[PDB]
């Protein structure tokens, strides 16, 4: 079961594509913190911001799990 | 002052502990299924068979195992292999 | 007695002022108490494992072992890997002990 | 039929009372442009009772994950939270909760080729919320039986009372496992009231009534 | 936020209300400068107008190329039209340059202000040319300023500021042009 | 430093906020600094000016 | 107790510290200028608080060294 | 055998996602350190922005730990 | 079937091109927002800069996923 | 024994995420020491969030221990 | 057929080379970002030179590309 | 042999994680260094957060020789 | 024939070190942003930094390429 | 012809080290960017140490590719 | 062949240690020889992982 034993092997190496966007939101949220820490004033515009810059990386992650599931149940 | 009034009223317990206890054991006897490792049998098989085949190795562990594994009783050697 | 005052009084004095870092000396040794509960709940954890352990020691360890054997056993059924195989040992060990 | 009696400035409520008071200080209530008074006053409980009960249920979540937290650092007893169905139950509930509170505000109506991926980490919260308290709860623990499975091994092997530094070395590792636990037993019950003030409270906004009508100057 | 936009225009004003009117409007400190931040202009390619100022001097006003400040940071340069900056200045050399010729002032330290308009602002304390001090004094309060060492923060923090800006002068008198 | 003279600076943002603090500490204090050698700027200034008048 | 620098965490305040590096640049300069640079380190004034309206003590500096540098 | 040999080391494979997200909240949670530093007047908002950081950068790790789940029982 | 097998863990071998394409979107989503920290009057200007860096470093996530539909399916 | 060797091939690959949160929790307590050495009158604030921060990363540390030893013992 | 199933796994692990390739550009914009926001005067000449480094840097995303070519295709 | 030979490269891919540890105490002992040179005043209450630090990112190191030290020697 | 199976694999393998070389081009050229925005009359001389340091990294860049050829023609 | 084919796939994943060696010349050739606009002035010290660094950078990289032959034609 | 990716993390050490010499000698060019000192001290001070990962090298190849 060659054909079915590689796609589980070949899914785990493709949601290590999730480890560098959980580096990435790291240091993007902890950016944010950073930022703000600066003038608080202007941290609802950095939120506001930070949850777009979020949805836009976070939808790459989502593109490796459709990969991961095109692969395993595809 | 006061204080002797609150030694009088000793424990008490939270004042709907007896609707939480009635909700989960309804909630872990009402289960609609036979009892963790059992099966629903027949009249005729219950009236037959033996309480030492009724048990099994499985559901009778052994309380301080010295092998992992030691089971109290036998059950039935009549087998399906 | 009273079967609750007496228990709660002498429950209250042991907790209190009994103290073994005091009757015991142990400041020349021990720093601070700060230090003293650090050894002394390892060591209630020691002597928890050590008394578990004593108190059934004829006994195939469900955890795995690091390949070490007790003592001079080595060979059988306290230390046989396989588990039916090891009560297989024990049950021939049980009816000559 | 006959309550009890209850002492005045009690420990458990002022704790419940700290607590509570920090979960509704999570969502607070908005600042109108006219400064409160009589003429507003019927707008500001208005608002008041459209408002989510966030502060009730963050504390209901609060008290019973904490609870069940601290049960599996008791002797003798698991955490109920170590459990799949009740901690993603408790996940999904949280999530159906801020979903059902975001749906009546609408229609009860269900809401283009960017937005199924923005639904997509929507309903994924419903996973997470869940599954980050019971991996929490099952991962530390696991890694506790395992440790003291291998901590074991040495006084089986070695004497009793015998070769203490190398039992030593690993009793003091387990004691700041279970201290760990502990920390991690209160942090996941913090956090996940956190999260459902943030998820329920991203739904908590209605229109403010005021006036339509106004004596001016 | 900034609900009461003075000025000297506004004081103007106001002045005219509760002052007697015979009185004239006190003078600002605006009136006397002609060069602002926001006032766009004044860079006209590759110099700058750099107003190396001091409380009893005012060492340099023309345009120059480029400044090296001495920041808290390290050493820094600016050309023309920088990005604006509000720098704190450890004691070090200020090395003014027109081109191949370069003047170096050993400051005291004290802030250096760069403006949205490329005008530069030294502001310094004791601004020395390094052509005035004697390499042989620097060394020989030094050896004294390592040794009184109390637990005085005050005196400690004197004896840091010492240290520091004798080792400073050190540095920048071996390592002449 | 910013217990007025900031809080007279922000309008759509703030005008200070164009310039890059290269201070060792934060901008809190680089302008607690400043404001003390505004003072005695100012201070020298004015009694120097008016010790000529 | 404060936040700040080195020289502010310490109760000192900035201009204190600045005079301090000013006069310990002034103090190595050379002879023909460390002389007629003593005129610009010169401390003399006096002040005296005023409580109730006229009364008050008072405070008298003479320093022709420069700032003091023990604590203020 | 050989497609629940290829499972576990699919799921050995997989969970190494578990790095980025525990580097960069190592990152974030010491940007929180650093900027209650600069000004401590904001440590309830930054550490309210700090817990939405963690929070909705472990949902990656919880994307790595679904994967594990479903490429192992699954 | 090792060549169908071999396909799928080849391509699932591949994905995490899309780990350091989300570690870059991180940086730089949150390079965005300690620069509109800094000055909020051009945190328009600063966020069309970083969907332009988005747009052309996601460049490089599709040139994976196109790369990774030749290994799945061509 | 192809499952029973896989299981110690992946468990040993299932503990390389721990190398991302020694990193984190490097970064993360170094950033600490930069925060107690701006203003240590604030320091003891910083050590508790450095705990928070902490326990939050060894939760994802712990994570991968639980991993590794789901596909060893389970 | 190990040539074949070979070659699609040398082309899958090769494309994983685009990770630090992404985080570069992602790096790129985003100090783009704050050199933008330092000063506004030149970020139409600044976007210049990001895009020069752009049009440079994206030399290693078609150096990446191309031996994905040279395995599969030659 | 198989699965003797199995734990052999399970215990050298497992103790890469020390490669972590390695690189986050590099960063946090070089970040104690870049702290103490700006107040070298209060230097040594810095060790006592280099060394707890220390102690808690070896703790990842403590668990990485351990899963080495199961997969070992079961 | 796994040698002419061994090469295509080896060389997908042999240009996973693209990625470090997009990396380094990346926080060059992010780099030259940064100080092109400091003092912009040096940005003539800081592009001809930038495309000096991104020779001298092509360097090592075609060195990856001429083994990713080496191991497939030679 | 396993040998030979090991031989391959061996250099492969031996010159991976190049992605390291171009990282490190990529941030060194930034701080040059860097360090020449903090002052302009000092640039071509700071190209003397510049290309020393990048010489000594890529004596790691011949020690790397010193091994990617010599598994290969020794 | 895997052995020598150890390589890989010296060489980015010393590129960030290399460029942190550029950063600290355009910082104060009068001191621009004794951090070079400590530039070269602590570059030989991770040659030593360098000749680690080689000499594990030909010990893998030569034994």
């Amino acid at each position: 079961s060659v054909l079915a034993a590689s796609k589980m092997v070949g899914a785990g190496c493709a949601t290590i594509a999730l480890a560098g966007v959980g580096a990435g939101l790291g240091v993007m949220f902890g950016s944010l913190i950073n930022g703000a820490a600066r003038n608080p004033n202007i941290a609802k515009q950095l939120v506001g911001y930070a949850l777009l810059g979020f949805a836009l990386t976070e939808s790459i992650a989502l593109f490796s799990l459709l990969v991961v599931f095109l692969i395993l149940f595809a | 002052s006061y204080s002797a009034y609150f030694a009088k009223a000793g424990f008490q317990f939270p004042a709907g502990l007896s609707a939480l206890v009635a909700g989960i054991v309804a909630l872990n006897v009402c289960t609609g299924r036979p009892t963790k490792g059992t099966k629903e049998i027949s009249n005729a098989e219950y009236n037959a068979t033996p309480i030492g085949y009724l048990q099994s190795p499985d559901q009778h562990p052994t309380a301080f195992p010295k092998v992992p594994g030691m089971k109290d009783v036998h059950g039935s050697p009549h087998h399906h292999h | 007695m009273a079967v609750t005052s007496f228990l709660g009084k002498a429950f209250e004095k042991y907790f209190y002022d009994f103290s073994a870092y005091e009757q015991f000396g142990l400041n020349r040794f021990l720093s601070s108490k700060g230090q003293y509960v650090a050894l002394r709940h390892v060591g209630f954890v020691m002597v928890g494992v050590n008394v578990l352990l004593a108190a059934n020691f004829p006994f195939n360890p469900p955890f795995p072992t690091i390949g070490m054997c007790p003592a001079g056993w080595e060979g059988t059924w306290v230390c046989q890997a396989d588990k039916a195989k090891a009560l297989e040992m024990y049950k021939e060990w049980k009816k000559s002990n | 039929s006959s309550v009890r009696d209850v002492k005045t400035g009690s420990l458990p409520t002022n704790f419940l009372t700290g607590v509570y008071r920090f979960w509704r200080s999570q969502n607070p209530a908005e600042k109108p442009h006219d400064p409160v008074n009589d003429r507003l006053l019927p707008a500001v409980v208005d608002a008041s009772d459209k408002r989510a009960s966030i502060g009730t249920w963050a504390t209901t979540f609060f008290c019973t994950i904490i609870s069940c937290n601290l049960l599996g650092l008791m002797p003798f007893n698991e955490a109920p939270t170590s459990g799949l169905g009740f901690a993603t139950g408790l996940g999904v509930s949280v999530w159906a909760t801020a979903t059902i509170l975001g749906l009546s505000k609408t229609g009860f109506k269900f809401p283009f080729i960017f937005v199924p991926l923005e639904t997509i980490s929507y309903t994924f919260r419903a996973v997470s919320l869940g599954v980050r308290l019971w991996v929490n709860m099952l991962a530390g623990h696991t890694l506790l039986h395992i440790l003291t499975g291998m901590a074991l091994a040495l006084p089986f092997s070695l004497g009793f009372f015998s070769m203490v530094p190398a039992t030593f070395g690993v009793c003091c590792l387990l004691s700041a496992l279970v201290g760990l636990e502990y920390l991690v037993a209160v942090l996941q019950s913090g956090v996940f009231s956190i999260l459902s003030t943030v998820y329920v409270g991203e739904f908590n906004h209605d229109k403010f009534i005021g006036p339509a009508a106004k004596i001016v100057k | 936020e900034a609900a009461a936009p003075a000025g000297p225009k506004e004081f103007t004003e106001v002045w005219n209300k509760k002052a007697p009117s015979t009185l004239i409007v006190p003078e600002f400190p605006s009136n006397y400068t002609a060069v602002k931040a926001v006032g766009e202009g004044q860079v006209h390619g590759d110099a700058f107008p750099v107003n190396f100022y001091t409380p009893h001097s005012i060492l340099s006003q023309a345009q120059k190329d480029t400044v090296v400040l001495p920041g808290v940071d390290g050493y820094f340069g600016v050309k023309a039209s920088h990005v604006p900056t509000i720098a704190q200045l450890k004691p070090g050399v200020v090395e003014l340059h027109s081109g191949a010729e370069s003047e170096k002032f050993f400051v005291s330290g004290g802030f250096a202000f760069v403006h949205p308009n490329g005008v530069t602002d030294i502001c310094v304390l004791e601004a020395a040319t390094l052509d005035q001090v004697d390499p042989a004094a620097v060394k020989s309060a030094l050896a004294a300023a390592s040794a009184a060492q109390p637990t005085d923060e005050f005196e400690q923090a004197a004896n840091r500021a010492a240290i520091e800006l004798y080792s400073a002068l050190e540095s920048a008198v071996e390592a002449k042009a | 430093p910013d217990l007025l003279e900031k809080q007279l600076e922000d309008v759509t943002g703030n005008s200070l906020d164009a310039y890059d603090i290269e201070a060792s500490h934060e901008r809190s204090d680089v302008l607690r600094d400043l404001t003390e050698f505004h003072l005695g700027v100012t201070l020298y200034n004015a009694m120097l000016e008016n010790n000529c008048s | 107790a404060p936040s700040g620098p080195f020289y502010r965490v310490a109760g000192m305040s900035y201009l204190r510290y600045s005079n301090i590096c000013a006069d310990l640049l002034r103090n190595v300069l050379k002879e023909p200028f460390k002389a007629k640079a003593q005129a610009r380190q010169a401390i003399h004034f006096r002040q005296a608080p005023y409580v109730d309206g006229k009364a008050g003590a008072s405070k008298v500096y003479e320093l022709e060294n420069g700032i003091p540098k023990t604590a203020n």
